[PDB]
This record gives C-alpha cells, structure tokens and sequence, in this order.
RNA sequence: CGAAGAUGAUCAGAUACCGUCGUAGUCUUAACCAUAAACUAUGCCGACUAGGGAUCGGGUGGUGUUUUUUUAAUGACCCACUCGGCACCUUACGAGAAAUCAAAGUCUUUGGGUUCUGGGGGGAGUAUGGUCGCAAGGCUGAAACUUAAAGGAAUUGACGGA
C-alpha cells in the first residue's frame, strides 16, 4: 500500500527533474528524493586548533571552513544512520528533530 | 433494590419515570441496565452466534468467544450489542446487558391506506456497517418478513410484521449485517415525514422536573 | 401518525432541533436541551419557568451551535445585539 | 519468476517459434 | 533498593486520610498504634507501613502531599486562599485605551475615562 | 426580557476594559467574527465587550435554571482559572473540577469522579477538551470562556473573552458567579456592586 | 454560519469579493475627466485604459497602459466619472 | 460542462440542506428551476425563494426551512407514460403516503399525484421528499 | 456521470458496449461460440455411451491418498477417449 | 562512463557483486521504433460541500517601511483582499474493506455530460490470422486444458546477516 503520500520524494508537478550521484556508492538518484545534508566543518579539528594557533603567523587569523553538500541514497543514508527509520505516526514529521 | 447510581436510574427505581418513550424523547443515555428491565419487562432475548475469535501469542492460541444477542419486545423496541469474552457465560449474560443499553424504538408505519394497527415501516431506510448495506422497504400486509433469517429475527423481535429487504456486501459477515440492519431500524425515527412537520412545544426533562428525588446527596 | 379511526398511534413524537429542524433521536447523545430561565422584575430566577431550546448533535459538532443559540435567543428577546443577519 | 525475466525467456521463444515456421517455408 | 510497594503506600495513604489528628512524626508511636487501628498480619509488614506513614507526615509539615486529602488541610488551604489584594487591581491607578478601543466604548455609548495613545507600527 | 438594568453598567466596563478582556487573539476563528470589532495595528483584535455581557447574562440565565445548584460543574485545567473556578464553586452550588479532569468522569459510572452535570462551564475549550468531548456523550450543554482562536465544536454558549492574561479570566468567572447569585435568592439587589472583590478570583505567585 | 442574508450582504463584504463572484457582477473600473497641464481641455480616460491616450495639445500621452489600471501622466489632474 | 442547470439547482439545495443551512443560492435560474421550486414550495418543502434579476441569466436564493430530505434530477428526461408513473414513484419515493415525483407535461411542470388526477403525462424531471 | 452515457439518444452505444462486455462471462462465451458441440467430448449432451478399453486406477490428489478406480472409455458416438469414474465400494469388478 | 568482452581476488563452486581496462553504446546529423513503476498505479469537463496559514504569478488598496534629507519617485518588503496554480496542515460532515481521501465526498435517499477498461486465478499478452516496422519487436488477440482459491487492506504473533 501507499506508505507515504509524498511517495518518497519531493515531486508534485514535475514528472522529471534530473538525477544526482550518491557520494557514497555512486547510485544515480533523483535530486528531489536523494537525501541532502550540508556539512560545514572547520578546516582542522576542534582538538587541533591550539596547536595550529600557536604555530601560526597572522594572530587570530581565520580558522577556515570546509563546506560540501552531500547527497546520499536511501540505502546509504540509512546505513550511515542519517535518517533512522521512524514509526508510522512519527515519520509524518517534517522538522529536523 | 440494587443501589442505583446514575440519576436517571434513580428516578426509574423510584417509579417517577414510567415509560421508556420519555427517555427516548429527551435522548437520555441509559447506562444502567435495570432501567430497561423495569420499564420493558416483557422483553425476550435470542442468542444467535457464538463465534470464537482467536489471538496469536508467542505460543498457543487464546480463543475468546464473541456473542451477538438481540433483545426485544415485539411492540417496537430492540437492542443489539456484541460481547467478546473469555467464556460464553460472560459472552451471553453480558451480551444481554449491552443489548439492553442500546434499545432504541422503531417508527412503524404503513405501506398503506391507514387502516389500523401499523404493520410495517413508514420509509425506505438504509444502514451501512462495513461493506454490508441493508435496505428495508415498506411492504403490504401478509408480506411476512422477507429477509435473511438473521435480519428476520431482529425485525420479528422489533414487531415489524411486513417488510422487504435489499442487501449488499458480505451478508455472510454476521456482525456487520445485523449492525447495518440496526442502523436501518434506528433510522426509522430519524426520517422527517410530513406528519412530523408539526412544531412541538419542546418539553422539560424528568431530570429537571424531578431534580430532588434524583441527585441524592 | 394516525390510523383510520383517529387514534394517534406511534411508539412517540420526537423532538426537533431548534436551529436546523432535524429530528433529535434516541441515540443522539451529542444532542442537548438547554433550559433558559425567564426573569421577572429586577432580575430573579422564576424557578421552573424556562425558555427551552434543543440542538441536535450535528449543529454542535459542526461548531455552529454557538451562533445557532445566538439567533435562537435573540428573536425570543433573550439577546439584544449579538447576532447580525447580514453576515 | 520475476515476470520481466519470464518475458525475455518468452521473447526468446517468440523468435524460435517464428524461426521454425520460416524453416518450413 | 528501598522502594516501597503499593500495599505499603496505599495503607499508609489510607492511614493519613482518617487518622491525621492522631499518629505523629515519631515512628515508635506510629508503630504501636497501628496495632489498634489496623489489622496487619506481620511485624515486618507493620513497620514498613508505619515508617512510610512517618515519612508522609514529615512531608506534610512542609506543604501538602498530593494523593492525600483531609479537612485539616482543606480549611487550611482555603484560609490561604481568601486573601484579597488591596493593590486596587481592576481599579484605575490614575485606563489605557487605544483608538480602536475608544471607538468601541463610544459605540457602546457608555461613559468611561480613556487615554488616547497611537500604536507604533 | 432584560429590562434596562441588565445593560452593561459603565462601572462594569471599567472592570472589563482594564482587565484586558477586550484584547482578542491574532487569528480569528470563522465562528467568532461576530464577536470581533475593528482589528488594531500589530494585529490586535478587539472583542466587543457589550456582546460579552449579553452572552454572560444569558449564560447565568442558563446556570440559574438548574434547580439543584450543585450539578453545575465548572472546569479549569489551566491555573489562571483554577483559583477562579473554586471561588465560583464556593459562592454558588457548583461542583468544581480544578486542574486535571480524569477522563471517564461523565461516562464511566464506576469511577470516583463520576458526575452527571446538567451544565458544564469551562475556561479554555483547547485545554478542557477532554471535558468538552466527554460532554458530547451524555447530553450536557457546555458554556465556555472562549477567545477568538478557540474551537467552538460542542460549545453551546461561548463567552468571548481574552484567555491570555490572568485578570481577564478571573473577572469573567467572578461576574458569572455574580449574576447567578443576583438572579436568585442570594444577592437580592442588582444595583449595588458585590463587596466580594474581583481580585479574589485572580491567580497569584508564589 | 448556517444562517445569513445573501440578498443584502455587507457592502464591505461586497468590495472584498471578485467583480464576478458578487451577487450582481459589474465593473469595478471607472472613467476619469483628465486635464493636461498645457491646457484646459477635457478627455475621458478609462481606468484600465490599454492605450497611450493623446489629447489635442499635449499629444504624446496622458496615461500609460499597465497590467491593471493605467498610470496617469504625473502632471494631469483627474476627476472620477 | 454545464448541461442540466436543474441539477445545478438541485445539488446546491441538497448540499446545504444536509449542512443545516436555512438558505442556498442557485445559479443560473431556468424557468424549469422556478417551476420546480414552485412545486416544492406549494407542497411544503422550501420557504420563500427570491429570484435575482441580473442582466444575464438569474441567481436564486431559496430559504430552505427544514422539511426536505431529498431533491434531485432524473437525467435524462425519460418519456413517461401514464402506466409507469406507478413504477417511477415506487423507485424514487420512500413510501406512498408522501413524497412527489415532478414531471414535465404539456399541461405544465407538475408533480405526479395531480397528474394522475388530470390524466396527463410526459417527461420526468425529478423527485422531492 | 459515473462512466456510461446516460442520454436519450445513446441506446446504441450502451447496447454495443453491453455485447462487448458480455463476452467476459463464462456461460455466454461458451454458449455463443458453441464449444459444447465443437470441443467437450459429450458434444453438448448429458449422457454418452462408450466402449470400455481399460481399467485405470488413478491416484487421488494430496492430501488425500487412495486409488480411485476409474475406467478408460472410447465414445461410440464420437470416438473420443475419456476417463470415467466408477462410483461405489467395489463396482470396478462390475464393469469389464 | 560503460550491455558484451579481457583480466585481478574470494566463495565448496562464480559463467555475480568488487578492482583495472574496454567494443557497441552514452553525444550528434539524417531517417526508423513507439514502449516505461510512460505513476498522482487517481480519464476529461461542470456544479456544490470545511477551516487554516505559507509560496508562485497577476491585479486592487495603504497619505506602511525602504531612499526619515522641508509638504521622503521607481523597485524590494510589510499588511488586507480577490483570480489561477503546485502543494500542505487540522478536522472528518461524508466516503471506503481498511490504509487513507475536501476528493477517492454530494452513492440502495443509487441519474450533471462523456470516453476507455475489468469480470476468479493460470494458460497468456501465448497460438493463429491481420496489420506496422530494415529488425528487435509494436498494435489487435484467443481457445483447449487446469485450478478452490489467487489477491487487497489492516490485527496479533513470529523472525530480521534492521
Ligand atoms: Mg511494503
Ligand atoms: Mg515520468
Ligand atoms: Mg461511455
Ligand atoms: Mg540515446
Ligand atoms: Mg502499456
Ligand atoms: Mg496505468
Ligand atoms: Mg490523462
Ligand atoms: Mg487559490
Ligand atoms: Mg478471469
Ligand atoms: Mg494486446
Ligand atoms: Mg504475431
Ligand atoms: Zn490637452
């Protein structure tokens, strides 16, 4: 039976968007379905800031950041515990926590 | 002599409410079954189906026993209630209890020229429980109960003498068929015929008028 | 209903909803009957003497039995300027 | 028997049955 | 490991309900008068009942304990609750009324004092 | 039916216009635009307090029509009405329920909170919904202190009042007990104020 | 609302409807007696006028067509109907 | 599209009779709508209905009081003889003692009981009870 | 309008559509194609005499387990080969 | 990048996953094909029935911000409406077997108009015949025979290298 109203994706009015590649296993997956997380890490680690801080010219310099949009497939985002299958009443929630 | 709780039942053991038609008129929830025993003493019960439903456990099968029981006097009141119990004593005896609390009247009528003593119903009414749909149709005299013997017994105990039956869905599902029949005989009073178009004084309940020999502090 | 020889035979005339004219029937346990006491000079109870309305379960459950009673009590005089006909 | 995989078995037999009539003609 | 069963806590709560102007914050007299006012089949059972009941009173002397009702707190708790403030709330200190609040009072036709202040948007 | 003396006295309006009872919600339910008067900037909706009184007098006419005064059950789960419901309960007959309602009260005749009111008054139809829903099973009319954003399903009588402040809730409960006692043999004259002050219905901290 | 008066609705509740969905549909547009700054002569311009209307003297524009009402030419006095 | 405006009249009535309304609005006001509404009026099923003469085709506001359970169209307008009115009314109407099946007839748009008295017949429009 | 055309002049489109969808029944497709006489060894009849060739013992289907004691019969009227059950306790000794 | 194919490991076996290559293909031009879980498994048109807020595009009105610099264009934003759309949320009057659905409602109280399709499961989208295509195949499309269940939705358990 129809498990989700929005079937697995975000497509009510297209028929077709474009596919994207899963960054784990290179599965071709539609972009509206895929699963998207934004990873904004600091460049080094939080643990290694003070070592790079003392051993640097340019005091309080920038500590830059690494941004990358990650598209997963459903098989790879479940296995990497990103979406973590919910209950029948819970899965209707559309807020991040 | 049963210590009535529930104010309406306190008036009924008193003798202040003599008719169940006054309960029906103000739509009062009968929660105590001795209200029905005293007001409708000539009441007969027929136990029909004792089907055992079963529940799967880690091991074994626990076969509880359902019951459908129709109570009714053949002057225009029946009830119907389902009792799934561990034993068929508690299925039958408490099934008669739940049958009595649901007792509702039927608006008998005429196919008819209006020569005396209503023999039939006054309206084609339907009732839908599950896939089952039951239509009851007014019928001329001597028609008998043209119904399946499940729906025939519910209408015999409601005192209908002449009625036609359409059916749909799984009438072999016995619970839904009588439940859909019960909605059909229940909607006989819900149907606004032209002789009910007269504006009525909208009276005062016994629980307002007799508010001191009820509500025993 | 009556038979041929007079004899109003019914077994019971049901009440009506005062707002939507439906039959209030023996299982409508969402249906109410409100008694509103008439009031004598300078504001007492007149015990026993009511301005009585009945609402079926449908007009309540639709959320309209508020404004049903607003209209039903305004024309009886009980309310003065709460309900306006031209909505 | 996935019905798609029964199909490509059948489409194989669709060719062979119209081969054996062209064989005899 | 010292959580008490419902049969200790019901019987303790049933003692507080009908024997508050009796047994006090001492365990030893609570132990001894549960011999007369209750029929308890064991000495070990009686002492657990008498001890939680003793624990209950020590809680009652600082505030009521929910799940327990008797009159000795009931006419106490209303006597805290009859207090009226003489701060004259719902009396005018000097009545803040907006423009579309002044239009309402005018359209009721009544006599009120107001103070007209615009709303910042 | 109400001669001239049941008009909103301007001394009652100083109570209602200073307890912030006129400030309604930001979202008006379609069953409540009767009660709305001329929306203010920053979305403030002004309830007509004249229509508040006439519903309140009508409510008291319903309350002073049940011959036992005790089976007028009054409900308040929210704390802002919790003092006010008990002060309503002491002055009139008025079997109170303050705080949690314990479902199975109107039905479920074997319970220890088993009641059969002939009338229920609630403070918020949102929070007291278990009382309002269970009133729909045993034919009980419901009066309700309603804001403009509140569900009117199975609410027969709706007193349009602000439910955000504490003074607005407490005032309406005070005047509701008042007109019941005024419209029977308990507070005989209609023209003097009650010496029972409005602020004994009001919530306090701590 | 279960009882209302569709025959005589509120006139504010009539201006808050589409020009078709009212009780008697009709135009919400109008005509304007427009004067140029150059002279005194009188033209009649529709609301949603779809046309760069030119007068006798200032024969360039008096209103510019837009997607709705025509915007008048910023020096021209108008008067309704 | 809009083929039978009688259905556009008689579905706006049932949809608001069911929801307890004391009024409907009917668009677009045929004569057949009016002379259906007049038969429903004269037998006790609606109240006053008022026709709004706009300059196109008419709106109609009907005051529905409370007495109506079902009104509807039998589409297409079947040729009804005089010996099948007792088969047409026996299928649409709940009991014999009340309810009316509305015919079209060259003697006029009319219900079935007096069409049996007038000994006339014709096409069928619908029913009311 | 629930599928079908309702109109007065649409009696043909309903009648064509009925015959079209009438073929999906089991008896109408059998009776109108005449498979009783063409196929079906008893060519539309109820009883047919035949000549006994053989006595077969057919295994009964699982979960039953018995030998069913039929015979093999060539029909006199048609020459077709059929298997015929011999129903009672015994009675295979009665045939030949 | 990669049907095929070559090759490297493991597995008891691998004519498979995985690693490295790699023809056809993937791109295009000019012609064929005509199928997709071609899906919203929901024909198209029309009417009515219930509240909400957000967005898109269009329009109307603010002596509203924005350029607060004397009686401060235009865009953008804010607020209220209505027109149309993609959706959604809440309830469930109704509907259904339920999952759910303001449509899948206005349906035994069965008739707004109209097109196509289905008739227990297989055999079988098979045979044959016609037709279309360079072909792969497409469209139309059986019967004999066999079968007492197949299936749908939800419940409880059980089990999951969840
Ligand atoms: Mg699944
Ligand atoms: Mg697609
Ligand atoms: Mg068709
Ligand atoms: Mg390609
Ligand atoms: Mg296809
Ligand atoms: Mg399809
Ligand atoms: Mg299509
Ligand atoms: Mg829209
Ligand atoms: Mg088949
Ligand atoms: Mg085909
Ligand atoms: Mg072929
Ligand atoms: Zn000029």
């Amino acid at each position: 039976p129809k498990k989700r109203a929005s079937n697995g994706r975000n497509k009510k009015g297209r028929g077709h968007v474009k596919p994207v590649r899963c960054v784990n296993c290179s599965k071709s997956i539609p972009k509206d379905k895929a699963i998207k997380r934004m990873a904004i890490r600091n460049i080094v680690e939080a643990a290694a800031v003070r070592d790079l801080s003392e051993a640097s010219v340019y005091p309080e310099y920038a500590l830059p950041k690494t941004y990358n949009k990650l598209h997963y497939c459903v098989s790879c985002a479940i296995h990497a515990r990103i979406v973590r299958v919910r209950s029948r009443e819970d899965r209707k929630n559309r807020a991040p926590p | 002599g049963w210590v009535p709780v529930t104010k309406l039942g306190r008036l009924v053991k008193a003798g202040k409410i003599t008719t169940i038609e006054e309960i029906f008129l103000h739509s009062l929830p009968v929660k105590e079954f001795q209200i029905i025993d005293t007001l409708l003493p000539g009441l007969q019960d027929e136990v029909m189906n004792i089907k055992p439903v079963q529940k799967q456990t880690r091991a074994g099968q626990r076969t509880r026993f359902k019951a459908v029981v129709v109570v009714g006097d053949s002057n225009g009141h029946v009830g119907l209630g389902i009792k799934t119990a561990k034993e068929v004593a508690g299925a039958i005896r408490a099934g008669i209890i739940i049958a009595k609390l649901s007792v509702i009247p039927i608006r008998r009528g005429y196919w008819g020229t209006n020569l005396g003593q209503p023999h039939s119903l006054a309206t084609k009414t339907t009732g839908k429980c599950g896939s089952v749909t039951v239509r009851l149709i007014p019928a001329p005299r001597g028609s008998g109960i043209v119904a399946s013997p499940a729906v025939k017994k519910l209408l015999q105990l409601a005192g209908v003498e002449d009625v036609y039956t359409q059916s749909n869905g799984k009438t072999r599902t016995l619970e839904n068929t009588l439940k859909a029949a019960f909605v059909a005989i229940g909607n006989t009073y819900g149907f606004l015929t032209p002789n009910l178009w007269a504006e009525q004084p909208l009276p005062v309940s016994p629980l307002d008028i007799y508010s001191d020999e009820a509500s025993a502090q | 209903m009556e038979n041929d020889k007079g004899q109003l035979v019914e077994l019971y005339v049901p009440r009506k909803c005062s707002a939507t004219n439906r039959i209030i029937k023996a299982d409508d346990h969402a249906s109410v009957q409100i008694n509103v006491a008439k009031v004598d000079e300078e504001g007492r109870a007149i015990p026993g003497e009511y301005v009585t309305y009945a609402l079926s379960g449908y007009v309540r459950s639709r959320g309209e039995s508020d404004d049903s009673l607003n209209r039903l009590a305004q024309n009886d005089g009980l309310l003065k300027n709460v309900w306006s006909y031209s909505r | 028997m996935r019905a798609k995989w029964r199909k490509k078995r059948t489409r194989r037999l669709k060719r062979k049955r119209r081969k054996v009539r062209a064989r005899s003609k | 490991g010292r959580v008490r069963t419902k049969t200790v806590k019901r019987a303790s709560k049933a003692l507080i309900e009908r024997y508050y102007p009796k047994l006090t914050l001492d365990f030893q007299t609570n132990k001894r008068l549960c011999d007369e006012i209750a029929t308890i089949q064991s000495k070990r059972l009686r002492n657990k009942i008498a001890g939680y009941t003793t624990h209950l009173m020590k809680r009652i002397q600082k505030g009521p304990v929910r799940g327990i009702s008797f009159k000795l707190q009931e006419e106490e708790r209303e006597r805290k609750d009859q207090y009226v403030p003489e701060v004259s709330a719902l009396d005018l200190s000097r009545l803040n009324v907006d423009n579309q609040t002044s239009d309402l009072v005018k359209s009721l036709g009544l006599k009120l004092p107001l103070s007209v202040i615009n709303v910042s948007a | 039916s109400l001669p001239a003396t049941f008009d909103l006295t301007p001394e009652d309006a100083q109570l209602l216009l200073a307890a912030n009872t006129h400030l309604g919600a930001r979202n008006v339910q379609v069953h409540q635009e009767p009660y709305v008067f001329n929306a203010r900037p920053d979305g403030v909706h002004v309830i007509n307090v004249g229509k508040t009184w006439e519903k309140l007098v009508l409510a008291a006419r319903i309350i002073a029509a049940i011959p036992n005064p005790e089976d007028v059950v009054a409900i308040s789960s929210r704390t802002f009405g919790q003092r006010a419901v008990l002060k309503f309960a002491a002055h009139t007959g008025a079997t109170p329920i303050a705080g949690r309602f314990t479902p199975g009260s109107f039905t479920n005749y074997i319970t220890r909170s088993f009641k059969e009111p002939r009338l229920v008054i609630v403070t918020d139809p949102r929070s007291d919904a278990q009382a309002i829903k269970e009133a729909s099973y045993v034919n009980i009319p419901v009066i309700a202190l309603t804001d403009l954003d509140s569900p009117s399903e199975f609410v027969d009588v709706a007193i349009p009042c602000n439910n955000r402040g504490k003074h607005s809730i407490g005032l309406i409960w005070y005047l509701l007990a008042r007109e019941v006692l005024r419209l029977r043999g308990a507070l005989v004259d209609r023209t003097q104020p009650w010496s029972i002050m409005p602020d004994l219905y009001f919530y306090r901290d701590p | 609302v279960l009882v209302q008066d569709l025959l005589h609705p509120t006139a504010a509740s009539e201006a808050r409807k589409h020009k078709l969905k009212t009780l008697v549909q009709g135009p919400r547009s109008y005509f304007l007696d427009v004067k140029c700054p150059g002279c005194l002569n009188i033209t009649t311009v529709f609301s949603h006028a779809q046309t760069a209307v030119t007068c006798e003297s200032c024969s360039t524009i008096l209103c510019t067509p837009t997607g709705g009402k025509a915007k008048l030419s910023e020096g021209t006095s108008f008067r309704r109907k | 599209t809009r083929s039978s405006v009688l259905a556009d009249a008689l579905n706006a009535i049932n949809n608001a009779e069911k929801t307890g309304k004391r009024q409907v609005l009917i668009r677009p006001s045929s004569k057949v709508i009016i002379k259906f509404l007049q038969v429903m009026q004269k037998h006790g099923y609606i109240g006053e209905f008022e026709y709004i003469d706009d300059h196109r085709s008419g709106k109609i506001v009907v005051q529905l009081n409370g007495r109506l359970n079902k009104c509807g169209v039998i589409s297409p307008r079947f040729n009804v003889k005089i010996g099948d009115i007792e088969k047409w009314t026996a299928n649409l109407l709940p009991a014999r003692q009340f309810g009316y099946v509305i015919l079209t007839t060259s003697a006029g748009i009319m219900d079935h009981e007096e069409a049996r008295r007038k000994h006339v017949s014709g096409k069928i429009l619908g029913f009311v009870y | 309008g629930k599928g079908k055309p309702r109109g007065l002049n649409s009696a043909r489109k309903l009648r064509v559509h009925r015959r079209n969808n009438r073929w999906a029944e089991n008896n109408y497709k059998k009776r109108l194609l005449g498979t009783a006489f063409k196929s079906s060894p008893f060519g539309g009849s109820s009883h047919a005499k035949g000549i006994v060739l053989e006595k077969l013992g057919i295994e009964s289907k699982q979960p039953n387990s018995a030998i069913r004691k039929c015979v093999r019969v060539q029909l006199i009227k048609n020459g077709k080969k059929v298997t015929a059950f011999v129903p009672n306790d015994g009675c295979l000794n009665f045939v030949d």
